[PDB]
């Protein structure tokens, strides 16, 4: 990540995810938790990227 | 296919421009080329193998990009590339050699291996570029119908032959008349003997003849023409026709009389030299004629006068000759000739793995036998493989 | 001229940069280059032919241009670029052939072609780009007047010539003393024989020589050198030096003794190789000298003592040879070669199109006669339209 | 020594990518690249030659840029370029030829010369580019390890050997049984002769056998086997195997039977022929095993009977051949050829600078002497000293 | 493989630098090196073993590090440790020996087991350090491209040969003349004899020559030479050539006359010594010529002059000898010798191992076959395996 930001995205990223692809990131992060059972039914987690 | 190519101009113009030293910009509008791939790579799996002694190892991908640390790069910037390369290397390798032995009759002018069928895919056509490398120019050229062309030093149209054919003969074998020759590769060489020295023939000429068919035209060829086949020059005891006994042929040369060479394209004569030897340029044919006479020496000194008797037996034999040597020519079908390497790559690979003989190719790639019965099939095979060869060429030798 | 040159890297490093997928960034150095031309060119009328069965075909200039937009490139953009390409093919081809032609005693060195004296203009100029082409790369520092330079496998530098000369002769021809050879395009294989064997020699040695004159420096040759001439080392019938009759000539071969060969320049020996067979260099020469001796063995078992009597009839002919090959070498002057196809381009478009004979060339190009009274005239138009034949075949073969 | 190379690409890519015309962005990438050189440079001092008859000269820098203002090339651009491009040709010429000479024992590989031993230097490695010269190519992976590998005609991998070797003989040399050859460049040619054609011979065949040893590995070879051996097809008279006397040689010659040809790698068999003549592949091998036999004809005609009686004396004296030559090759280390000029560019300006005899090359270089005893200390000098030739060709030829 | 030392000098250089007691500060450069190891490692498991009586032990990583704390280190810190480098140990063991067997023909040279192959891998090559042990520091130089060199005693160049060749013989074998040797590791013996003591020899002298040709050049060689050979002094009863009968030798020595002693290196004579017994220095040689003469005794008292009498029968058989044996020396390729166990480690861990035959290295690793069949392959398994047995017998002896 922090090879990321600072050096700016040519997408590589973008593409991987794109063609919804198996990917990875590297290093410290925010992270917040959740009780709601159905949210993993609406899977959120594959939101917010 | 023409995926494959770029494949590699992309690695060579790279493990080439790439080294510890060159500014950045000598490579930008090389990086940028390269990046592209990896990107449409990366995910998609890939199997090679499955065939004789070759290994199947399964290939995927997972790489970062390229930095660009301005101000010519720093070693550490190539090492960590390198050793990008080297998959990719050992890769294409891989790839070559499995869609290099696979053959097909009906339509074997295409991709058939489980790798190469991928590639010939949609969303990787977003690669091709720098297309200079003499097979692959020939080969786009080809898919859209055109004037395509190769170039060869000492090229291999002849299929060997080794033989001849008594005009006259005995059973004694004491009283001959005929042609023997040699056609292999590049070169012919012809006699024409006459035991009896033109002593009882019209005007005391024997006519001589030899007709050779190329299983493909060949335009713009340099040869060297010149009198007398040192091969048919010297004592021999050849196996009678029926291979039943063993005749004797103890020439004695003379000048060939009348030379004509004549190289005809469909039955035309394109091109006709009349005794002239030295260096000829046949411009397109598909036949080589060579006609050549024995006169008998209206004048001899005693020493010659005493090898030709008026009455048998004829002890020393009257002949004359020619050599025909294709320094170069262009043809428009891939062949073999004296200094490319790709009908020995492709034999090396199929060799080194066992690969079993195919409904395609004669065992062992013979290429006697592939010349010989040259079919459509053939060739179209021989030039993706030869195309092939010369791709994996450019990083591998 | 150089001009011309351009036209086609032009177009090659196009047809071949310019396929359904590639990035633009890779061309964008390329794109340019190109449109710049038409722009030239755009509003100019040009005329090929009016020559034997040469056509006559004319044309005109009023084309569009081309994008620079788009990432990556749709196959749309191709075809209705290689649709504006193919009128440029079939133009230059109009185009070389035209000025592949025309002979000039006077100025052959330069432009003569109603087609090209219009492209030497200066406001055509704006378009040179990458002469690295072996062939343009000479051309312009020649112009410049400077040291310029080739490469060719198996040269072709001496005129064919096959003779002999009798040293020691009588009208009977049995027991003469002399040699025979075969000069032609690399090679030279000479003989000497004695058919006295030496018998009434000064140290029971006979002494051979041959000279050969190069009609042009080589430099840094590469040569095989190996003793015993094959060629002349089989029973002939010849015909005497006047026509008159014939000879018999029967070799019996020995080592050459004192094999000394010098490669001289201007007459003075620069590489000199003294019984060295094998590969050997010669630096820098335009002539050669063989020396080789016949020496009558000293010692005999029966059957060598019974072919060499003390008393004529002289039955076997004692014979020593050489035979030289230049595999490689470098010319200041443009020669045909066993590689290169020049000669047969040059002489295969004359032949098609039924190209009279003109006042420089000998009839049909014919390499011998050429080499043999190679005229400053000669050279400067065999260069002019080899560099020509080398500018063509980059795009047409 | 990477660095020299640069040093050329640089030049060439640039005396021929730089003419009135052209617009300045499709050489934007190139310009760059050059100046950066200059800078480099400027300041440093130079000394070259001081061994034998070659010049010392020093040099010096103090260069301009260049103008990477404008947007076409104007013929005043050139010209200021050019003069200054002709003193770092007329440099390197003088640079390459002073390490072009040096030979050492220990490391024979790295540089030599004060002007070289200074380029290796870490501040200007900021020069490296292009790469793509098949030499140079192979120079960089040979450094990293791995496969590197060049392309042959007609290669040289054969010392010169003209012996013979008699496996049955006596004092009058009648009745003589064995094998003579000539091991020369890419070709070999071997006859088995057996003077009384198998008469009292198990079966009446008389087995034959040539072994030659390759000092290097060829692969990839596509090689040329022909029945007979056409150099000892004739009479001869040679010397005994002492030097004491001299023996008759008189050939009639019969088909080679149970040819079987055999091309090992370290005592295995990789590739085996039997009786195959044309065109065949040796795919890996360092050593080659021609087996032939001569097989007293079972039936004979008259003619043929009379040349082989059941008891001496033995006039004509069966022979059976082969002729074998590798066309093309691909050797791991470096070679001479027939088509390139490195070992006679090496041999020449030693020559010609009247170089004194080194620890490592034998005299003048020759190639005999060299293949023969193809030391890892000569193999490595000659590699340095080829990849230094072919730096000098892109320049000055 | 670098990789690999490392492991090993961290663990003596530690397994001896970490005793109760010892003030911290003499390890503070040592404990980290280490700590850095345990973190690469950890999580990631390995495999060895897999052929013959070879098991399969796997492995697993998860281990604290080490208190850096600490000024006196306390015993109870040692045993926390010792206990950590105990799994290394056995673990190092399992891995040596698991690629101290593979052999590939092909890279025979590089990594082969499933446990190094992934050691090369670069996420671990976070550990190299303190190269100083002689065998890594040639391994280096040599993948880096320079003069390597190793030391020896008494070293094993020449495969075992003892036999004998008799230069005049006869079926009574009671009038021989020839030389018989014992060539083995670093010592020949030979010895000249001629039952005939020169009797009818030309000054009464007969010369006799001993040439060995080494597989390998060795530089820097202190020899000693003395006259005679004991080995070859006393009554001997032997095979004949054939192996039809036994003749006897029954040797009275001589002093060896006019001895000469010539180390040649490619044919030329790099050191010579006439004579000379005691040390001498051979500083660079392939090859070792000893030549030495029997000259009868021109004075004899009555005992000597009654064991040669002017006929047979020859009783008492003149000999002469020399000995000559190579104390030390430097070769750039490993071999064998009287101090180092690699060979035996190598050969041992195979042999208690059951490891089969495999395609590089003869049964046994029989170093005869081995140093009579020195190839590139072998050498290169050699070289690895005996760098392995290095770093090895650092932790095990
Ligand atoms: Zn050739
Ligand atoms: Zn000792």
């Amino acid at each position: 990540l922090e090879e990321l930001m600072r050096t700016g995205d040519y997408a590589q990223i973008t593409n991987m995810l794109l063609n919804n692809q198996p990917v990875a990131l590297v290093g410290a992060l925010p992270f917040v938790t959740d009780s709601s059972v159905i949210s993993l039914i609406a899977k959120l987690d594959a939101t917010v990227f | 296919m023409d995926v494959l190519y770029s494949l590699s101009k992309t690695l060579k113009d790279a493990r080439d421009k790439i080294v510890e030293g060159t500014l950045y910009s000598n490579v930008s509008d090389l990086i940028q080329q390269f990046n592209q791939m990896i990107i449409t790579m990366n995910g998609n799996e890939f199997q090679t193998g499955g065939i004789g002694n070759l290994p199947i190892r399964n290939w995927n991908f997972d790489f970062g990009l390229l930095g660009t640390t301005l101000l010519n790069l720093d070693a550490n910037y190539v090492e960590t590339a390198r050793n990008t390369i080297d998959y990719f290397v050992d890769f294409v390798d891989n790839v070559c050699m499995d869609e290099m032995v696979r053959e097909s009759q009906r339509n074997g002018i295409a991709p058939q291996s489980d790798s190469l069928r991928k590639l010939s895919g949609l969303k990787f056509k977003r690669i091709n570029f720098d297309n200079s490398s003499e097979y692959i120019e020939n080969w786009n050229l080809q898919n859209r119908r055109q004037r395509t062309g190769f170039t060869f030093h000492k090229p291999n149209i002849f299929p060997y032959s080794a033989s001849f054919t008594l005009n006259r003969s005995q059973p004694a074998h004491d009283n001959l008349m005929g042609t023997m020759w040699l056609n292999a590769g590049s070169e012919i060489q012809v006699a024409g003997f006459d035991y009896s020295c033109a002593i009882n023939a019209p005007a005391n000429t024997q006519q001589f003849e030899h007709i050779v068919q190329l299983r493909r035209v060949l335009t713009t060829a340099t040869i060297t023409l010149l009198p007398d086949a040192e091969r048919f020059s010297f004592p021999r005891v050849i196996n009678s026709a029926d291979g039943a006994t063993t005749w004797y042929f103890n020439p004695v040369i003379l000048r060939p009389n009348n030379v004509e060479v004549e190289f005809l394209l469909n039955g035309q004569i394109i091109n006709t030299y009349q005794a002239r030897f030295g260096t000829i340029i046949a411009r397109n044919f598909d036949t080589i004629r060579l006609s050549f006479q024995l006169m008998r020496p209206p004048n001899m000194t005693p020493a010659v006068a005493a090898l030709f008797p008026n009455a048998q037996p004829f002890e020393h034999h009257a002949t004359v000759g020619l050599t025909l040597r294709i320094e170069s020519a262009v043809c428009e079908s891939v062949l073999a000739d004296a200094s490319e390497t790709m009908l020995a790559n492709v034999t090396s690979v199929r060799q080194e793995y066992a690969i079993p003989v195919g409904p395609v190719f004669p065992p062992g790639m013979n290429w006697t036998d592939l010349i010989t019965n040259y079919s459509p099939s053939r060739e179209d095979n021989l030039q993706r493989v030869f195309t092939v060869a010369s791709i994996r060429s450019m990083l591998v030798k």
